[PDB]
């Protein structure tokens, strides 16, 4: 109930709420989202 | 030729063809640490040479 | 869970104190580089224009970099460098403890 | 009413770099009171035993002064720090 | 950058992977089908709302 | 409370009068702009510049 | 809010609730 987020399109779900915020160059969004395209998967090991 | 045996593949695929340098890190699941400063501005982190050598530390009086 | 965090922080505090090199046998130079200096300089006036404490007395000065140069002169920067070793170590350098040139 | 024992990972701001012991309640715990949590899992009835963790590991805990660690690009430190939160 | 806004969290390192066929069945927002793109975006198409907001379109998602 | 002597003198010159203050961002990172603005305003604004935070949240800031 | 001023960046359980 608690950690049950929804979406805009209806399909609510449970799911990831450990996030946190990282800065970064925006060219490496994009380079992840054409890597992605490629199929190919980049982990970004946060430090804390 | 001589680039290929080095730890950061950033380096590497920054340099020159990037293709073939980043499926040979995506075939042995490549970690590096971050270390090569060509890795460092991709993701954005302050370098190591110079002024990065180092950390600076608060002395806080109180426990 | 709880126990499973209480290990990787016991298991990172050890590497930690594995890591650093007590100040009695410390063998980096007993300078301040003139990376640190300036990266000191500029750490302080960055500390002292988001309103931080100042110990020395202003003299109608209002950069920040003047300032930090001011300290850095009367030794009243509270500041501690970490020379990094190549493999992790780090020693605890004082800014105080350092001779600038 | 179940003490529960966190760790924390806090800012800490220029203008506390002073009395860090207070800089970190008032920037942290204090908005953390009478708030549910959605960690520890009740609402925050309050606090005590704050002790601030060391980034100097040989120092001796009964010392009284610490070393926090300054975010390169930004005068603020971050630190570890532990303490004990009422939690209903 | 502001330095009024310190970023807690950093990027110790990056390591490549694969990204499988089952995370981003999981992951994604949804599929596409038609090749059209617009009539405004065609629902199921490339600009799907699901995608991204679009030119004063809210995103779906 | 050092930088006011000059800061505060740069607002009232504002972005057109050498030197002066194109924005004043406010403690939420609030960007004001001061180049539609008028002398008066200008003055108002830099009398205010250095002020109390009235919200907790944002009480270990200060004004750009 | 929600910056890295009023909320911690990580909450950690040390031990069970005791
Ligand atoms: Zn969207």
């Amino acid at each position: 109930d608690s950690q049950i987020w929804e979406d805009g399109q209806g399909n609510k779900f449970v799911g990831g709420n450990e996030t946190t915020t990282v800065a970064i160059p925006f060219v490496l969004k994009y380079l992840d989202s054409e890597l992605s395209a490629m199929g190919i998967r980049l982990r970004y090991n946060v430090e804390p | 030729q001589g680039m290929e045996t080095s730890t950061s593949s950033f380096m590497k695929m920054s340099y020159e063809t990037t293709c073939q340098f980043l499926t040979k890190a995506v075939l042995d699941n490549e970690r590096e640490q971050l270390d090569s400063p060509s890795a460092r501005i991709v993701v954005g982190k302050l370098n190591n040479v110079g002024t990065g050598s180092f950390d600076v530390l608060a002395k806080v009086p109180n426990a | 869970g709880p126990e499973d965090f209480q290990q990787h922080e016991q298991i990172r505090r050890k590497t930690l104190k594995e890591k650093a090199i007590p100040k009695d046998q410390r063998a980096t130079t007993p300078y301040m580089t003139k990376y640190e200096r300036a990266r000191i300089l500029g750490t302080r006036a960055l500390q002292i224009s988001m309103n931080a404490p100042v110990f020395v007395d202003l003299e109608g000065e209002t950069d920040p970099l003047r300032i930090a140069m001011k300290e850095l002169a009367e030794k009243k920067i509270p500041l501690v460098i970490r020379r990094y070793l190549p493999d992790g170590s780090f020693e605890d350098w004082s800014v105080e403890e350092l001779i600038v040139d | 009413i179940v003490r529960v024992p966190i760790a924390l990972y806090v800012s800490l701001a220029p203008m506390y770099l002073e009395n860090p012991l207070q800089g970190v309640m008032k920037q942290h715990l204090n908005p953390l009171v009478m708030k549910y949590n959605n960690k520890v899992g009740g609402v925050v009835l309050g606090y005590e035993g704050l002790k601030i963790l060391d980034a100097d590991p040989l120092s001796k805990e009964d010392t009284s002064e610490k070393l926090i660690k300054i975010t390169p690009d930004t005068p603020f430190g971050f630190t570890w720090c532990h303490v004990n939160l009422y939690v209903w | 950058m502001d330095i009024s806004k310190p970023v807690g969290s950093e990027i110790t390192s990056v390591d490549f992977g694969i990204l499988t066929a089952k995370e981003i069945r999981n992951l994604s927002a949804k599929q596409i089908t038609n090749p059209t793109v617009l009539d405004h975006p065609v629902s199921g198409g490339l600009y799907d709302l699901a995608l991204g907001a679009f030119l004063r379109n809210l995103c779906s998602t | 409370a050092y930088n006011i002597a000059e800061l505060r003198q740069a607002v009232i010159n504002g972005p057109d009068k050498w030197p002066g203050a194109t924005q004043i961002q406010n403690e939420d990172g609030s960007l004001v702009s001061l180049i539609g603005m008028s002398v008066e305003q200008r003055k108002a604004l830099a009398n205010q510049l250095l002020t109390p935070s009235s919200n907790v949240s944002t009480h270990t800031l200060n004004k750009k | 809010t929600a910056t890295t001023l009023n909320t911690p960046v990580v909450i950690h359980a040390t031990q069970l609730p005791q």
